[PDB]
């Protein structure tokens, strides 16, 4: 699975 | 930053006179992501071509593999044409088929 | 045995003719496993041991998850042009992230950005911070002290991906573990003998190999030319490596090919 979308947030 | 591409180009089996196969060109090391990979008989495009989605290295610089199905014909040059910002000109790598 | 799980995202404003701004892979133990991009809009299984492993109700949620990263990286694109003073052009975030079960069983955890191909955030476990490589990725570590976003990846990188990967890597053994013999040939080139003299190992499974050349049984590496090692289409792996000889000195010359599908080294010579 991948990640929390909001991680991936600069 | 901007590192130009290094080229391969070969073929999914050792290559013979009438015998299907895959050619393959295969690009990395490099930045930006955009890039014209083409693979070319007799200088003319090929058909089949199937190009591989944008991927990267752990070092963050890019590559692309791009192959299609194909049937050598001896005294046909075959060849990868490739273009980036990093380099003035298209460079065209061509195809030993070893037989 | 090594096994890694590894998201690879690209967004780029430039992309260009024909393709998407946005794609995002998935890996496991190197094989392409997951795929999406922001033209089919759509997570799609890459082989066919995800597929059976899977319903539809996987691929809806990793859909979303990767919709949603798709517009947090369209902002990213924006919010780092201002921090840089860039207007336009050609810019690309990268974000990389997985695990890794090592042979002596102990978890490794992945998860780093870059701008325009350079370092720009990295997480650091040990330390439990988000490293900021440039001044310009300062304001996204203090982001994180903030949003709560390192507790919320401990999750991620010590159980989900662990996890998930371990399922993975049951789901698709056969074809992870399988051996694929090389095709090798030798081929050699130029001037009244024999100069350059080629060898290539062709579609080889798993992707770790060393090829090397012997002069009377000396390895000349310092003097081998190598390729690496480099995908075909189907899954498998292709590597060359030339030597240098004095023409006639052919016969003196043997291609040594080590790999996992061969219980002795392959020994090849030139016709």
């Amino acid at each position: 699975r991948e990640v929390d979308e909001q991680l991936l947030s600069v | 930053m901007d590192l130009t591409p290094k080229v391969q180009v070969y073929s999914r089996f050792p290559a013979s006179a009438g015998t299907k196969n895959v050619l393959n060109c295969f690009a990395a090391g490099f930045h930006p992501p955009k890039i014209s990979i083409t693979l070319m008989k007799d200088g003319v495009p090929m058909e089949g071509a199937q190009y591989s989605d944008m991927s990267f290295n752990d070092d963050w610089t890019f590559q692309r593999l791009v192959h299609a199905d194909f049937t050598p014909s001896s005294g046909s040059t075959y060849a990868c044409k490739v273009e980036h910002e990093t380099l003035k000109e298209p460079q065209v790598y061509k195809w030993d088929p070893e037989f | 045995e090594l096994h890694t799980l590894r998201y690879i995202r690209t967004a780029m404003t430039d992309p260009g003719p024909g393709l998407p701004w946005f794609v995002d892979v998935g890996y496991v133990d190197g094989e392409l496993f997951m795929h999406y991009n922001s033209t089919a809009r759509r997570a799609v299984p890459r082989t066919e041991w995800i597929a059976a492993n899977t319903d539809q109700q996987y691929w809806d949620r990793e859909t979303q998850i990767v919709q949603g990263s798709e517009q947090i990286n369209r902002e990213n694109l924006d919010i780092l042009r201002r921090r840089y003073n860039q207007t336009g052009g050609s810019h690309t975030v990268q974000w990389m992230s997985g695990c890794d079960i090592l042979e002596d069983g102990t978890i490794r955890g992945y998860h780093q950005a870059a701008y325009d191909g350079r370092d720009f955030v990295a997480f650091d476990k040990g330390t439990m911070t988000l490293t900021a490589a440039v001044p310009e990725a300062v304001p996204t570590k203090r982001k994180w002290e903030e949003g709560g976003y390192a507790e919320g990846l401990k999750q991620y990188l010590e159980e989900t991906c662990v996890e998930w990967l371990r399922r993975y890597v049951e789901y698709g053994k056969a074809e992870l573990g399988r051996r694929e013999r090389p095709e090798v040939r030798v081929w050699g080139k130029e001037a009244d003998g024999i100069l350059t003299l080629s060898c290539r190992a062709h579609g080889f499974y798993p992707r770790p190999i060393v090829v090397s050349w012997l002069k009377d049984g000396a390895v000349r590496g310092q003097d081998a030319q190598s390729g690496g090692i480099v995908p075909n289409g189907d899954g498998t792996y292709h590597t060359w490596v030339t030597i240098d000889a004095q023409p006639g000195d052919g016969d003196k010359y043997q291609c040594r090919v080590e790999h996992a599908s061969l219980p002795q080294p392959g020994l090849y010579s030139w016709r």
